[PDB]
């Protein structure tokens, strides 16, 4: 049995900043496109997650195409 | 008084290109446009589709004047 910690942030101050990009067109379809990409982490997924929470609006208005 | 219509002579035409992304009901369409956004919601619309799914870009035209 073996236990683990593991530092969260870059190592390198400046990489720990981050951008994104929302667009609501006028048939309240939202497109957020931020600068991580996916990998199979499922980031976008949770990305979609959160936006649909922050905003009060089921997901399926939601959508990510690409980095 | 009479005035008689008048053709636009845009010495390029109509054109449009148009790539299924086969996800998600995504396309993304290069077009000779001066309304990139009626573009989107008009494709949008005909799908069935949510607008944030339609991309639409637009480079330049040999001539619109309108038309
Ligand atoms: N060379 C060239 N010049 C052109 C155009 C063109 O296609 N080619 N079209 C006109 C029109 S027709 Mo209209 O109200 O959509 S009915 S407004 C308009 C105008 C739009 O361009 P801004 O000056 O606002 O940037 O460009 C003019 N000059
Ligand atoms: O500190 C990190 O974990 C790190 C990871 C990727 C690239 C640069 C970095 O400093």
């Amino acid at each position: 049995i073996i236990p683990t910690k593991f530092g969260i942030s870059f190592t390198v101050p400046f990489l720990n900043q981050a951008g994104a990009l929302i667009h609501v067109y006028t048939d309240g379809s939202v497109l957020v496109s931020h600068g991580g990409t996916e990998m199979g982490q499922g980031l976008h997924t949770k990305m979609v997650q959160v936006a649909s929470k922050a905003l009060k609006i089921p997901i399926s208005k939601i959508y990510i195409s690409e980095t | 008084l009479y005035i008689g219509g008048q053709d636009h002579f845009y010495l390029e035409t109509h054109c449009t290109i148009a790539i299924p992304k086969g996800e998600e009901g995504e396309m993304e369409l290069f077009v000779s446009t001066q309304n990139a956004m009626k573009t989107q919601s008009f494709v949008a619309k005909m799908l069935g589709v949510p607008v944030n799914r339609i991309l639409v870009r637009v480079k330049r035209m040999g001539g619109g004047f309108g038309g």
